[PDB]
């Protein structure tokens, strides 16, 4: 399989990001339940929270208050930012190669 | 933690009217409220989830509304099977909490009690003592009194009473009166009398046996 | 089919400890939570705690003193609650419930009646209740069963194995000298008795006993 | 600033019962409340931090609960050494403030 590395890694980052979103949702709820006042405690809204966290939006409607909930959050942020950054890098590599040919 | 207040604790309504149970949270919880029904000696049963979402198997007359702090559970045309306790529950913040509950009552038509007296069984007499049981079934309102008489003389000792909650089938009430005594005392008497005094009649309904 | 199975009753000596069970059935996911709810006689629902079987983590109500300890077993799909050092305050019905991680309790168990007392278990004596020879009747006739001298609560009384449900009154038990007593009534059309069998079924889970009593004329 | 109200100021209880001290904040402070015990002529001593977290050296009968505005300090089976003044303190917003205190009898 000799397809462009930048597109492979971009695909890998996307799949991995989806995994992080699902795992993040699960682990956040597991971490936040048991803490009085915590709102990140049911899976559907936890997945929504993971999405806005990975994109860095966030709104402030949901967020973790525990140590482990916040650690999970940081992993989600980094994975999200890295993934989108890897797509941008792949796009640049594409454009650069095509401009040489042009 | 989030306090859910259900007031009033008792709702009395005529059969066929629309009733509304109230549930108020001590802080905004969006639509994260769920409703449950618990009949006498039964387990709770989910009626409405997320304030307004219906559940399969639940009669269409059940509906829910509200958001923020004030929530309402409504029943269009109340019937006898709706007689139960109603609870709200929030899932917005940990820990989940429950409301204190609202009991539903149905104001049906006045009904005279059906009286039945039962002589002690041979199986019990053989074992030892004897119990004379009297049933006051399917009456309304629940206010009623029962008098025991032995050989024309009023008896009070050895009498244990028991009332049921409002009935799920016909919105009536029932009570059981049990006169318990030994065979050594049961034998030296002839007539045992159970009397029932109810609003539906100035004359007490009487049942006896020899 | 019954998704959550709980034992009918548990008798605990003051100061001792009991381990309640909740056996799960039907669809089971990694995102399932099992909750425990305490309900004292004539009172409301009180949340005790929760456990996630797929991970084993448990949380508890902090407003009350911690009497419970939640564990689970993935093999048998059974959740357990360890109540320790019980008093009379802890005597109640304990429901287990399943939550799909979306906030509501979709299904509940039948509940386990926990009685805390120094007394001893006593099976119930069931006596038939047939009308006396002088009693007249209309279109309907009333029969009954006498459940006396049992401990502790509860007892389940059915008529003809559930076939007779309409016109059935089972009165609350009366407590006197560490023994419970109640009666159950049934009303069938007079033309059908004793032409057709009328039998009450009394079950006392605390003593693992279920007895029948056919109701024949005197 | 954040006002913490402890009412009543005096709790009278029979030896062996469960007692509950109340602490209410004038605004939501999550679980940022801490509890202290001060005996006669003594310095204050930390009993519970962050509403419910226990401290080493403190008897297990001491517990805490609550979040938002309403907080509770509880003692399971009160005994003689529990006789003291009880204070709550918030660290959610500057400046830190103290409650007025509840005396145990
Ligand atoms: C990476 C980001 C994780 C930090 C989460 C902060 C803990 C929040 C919490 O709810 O934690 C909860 C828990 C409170 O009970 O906090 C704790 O103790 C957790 C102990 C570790 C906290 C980090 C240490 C603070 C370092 C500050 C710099 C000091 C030198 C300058
Ligand atoms: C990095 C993710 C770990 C999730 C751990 C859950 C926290 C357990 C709460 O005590």
């Amino acid at each position: 399989h000799g397809s462009a590395l930048h597109w492979r890694a971009a695909g890998a980052a996307t799949v991995l990001l989806v995994i992080v979103l699902l795992a993040g949702s699960y682990l956040a709820v597991l971490a936040e339940r048991g803490a009085p006042g915590a709102q990140l405690i049911t899976y559907p809204r936890a997945l929504w929270w993971a999405c806005e966290t990975a994109t860095t939006v966030x709104y402030g409607d949901l967020y973790p208050v525990t140590l482990w909930g916040r650690l999970v959050a940081v992993v989600v942020m980094v994975a999200g930012i890295t993934s989108f950054g890897l797509v941008t890098a792949a796009l640049a590599t594409w454009f650069v190669g095509r401009e040489q040919e042009r | 933690d989030i306090l859910l207040t259900q007031s009033p604790a008792i709702l009395s309504v005529s059969p066929g009217e629309r009733v509304s149970f109230s549930c108020r949270a001590s802080q905004s919880i969006g639509t994260d409220i769920h409703w449950y029904q618990q009949r006498t000696n039964g387990s709770p049963r989910l009626l409405i989830k997320y304030a307004s979402e219906s559940i399969s198997g639940i009669p269409s007359r059940f509906s829910g509304s509200g958001s923020g702090t004030d929530f309402t559970l409504s029943i269009n045309s109340v019937e006898s099977e709706d007689i139960a306790n109603y609870y709200c529950q929030q899932s917005n913040r940990w820990p989940f909490t429950f409301g204190s509950g609202t009991k539903l009552e149905i104001k049906r038509a006045d009904a005279a009690p059906t009286v039945s007296i039962f002589p002690p069984s041979s199986e019990q007499l053989t074992s030892g003592g004897a119990s004379v049981v009297c049933f006051l079934n399917n009456f309304y309102p629940k206010d009623i009194n029962v008098k025991w008489k032995i050989d024309g003389s009023e008896r009070q000792n050895g009498v244990l009473n028991s009332w049921t909650d409002q009935d799920s089938k016909d919105s009536t009430y029932s009570m059981s009166s049990t006169l318990t005594l030994t065979k050594d005392e049961y034998e030296r008497h002839n007539s045992y009398t159970c009397e029932a005094t109810h609003k539906t009649s100035t004359s007490p309904i009487v049942k006896s046996f020899n | 089919q019954v998704q959550l199975q709980q034992p009918g009753a548990e008798l605990v000596k003051p100061g001792a400890s009991v381990k309640l069970s909740c056996k799960a059935s039907g669809y089971t996911f990694t995102s399932d939570w099992i909750h425990w709810v305490k309900q004292r006689p004539g009172h409301g629902l009180e949340w005790i705690g929760e456990i996630i079987p797929s991970y084993g983590r448990a949380n508890y109500n902090e407003k009350i003193q911690k009497k419970a300890t939640l564990t689970a077993d993935k093999s048998s799909s059974t959740a357990f609650m360890q109540l320790s050092s019980l008093t009379s305050e802890d005597s109640a019905v304990y429901y287990c419930a399943r939550e799909r991680g979306d906030g509501y309790f979709a299904v509940w168990g039948a509940g386990t009646t926990v009685t805390v007392s120094s007394a001893k278990t006593t099976p119930p004596s069931v006596y038939p209740l047939a009308p006396g020879s002088a009693a007249q009747t209309n279109s309907m006739v009333t029969l009954g069963c006498l459940v006396k001298g049992y401990f502790p609560e509860p007892v389940t009384v059915t008529w003809n194995s559930g076939s007779l449900s309409s016109g059935v009154h089972t009165f609350p038990a009366v407590l006197q000298s560490d023994l419970y007593t109640l009666s159950s009534s049934v009303t069938v059309p007079s033309s059908s008795w004793p032409s057709e069998t009328v039998t009450c079924n009394v079950a006392h889970p605390a003593s693992s006993t279920k007895v029948d009593k056919k109701i024949v004329p005197r």
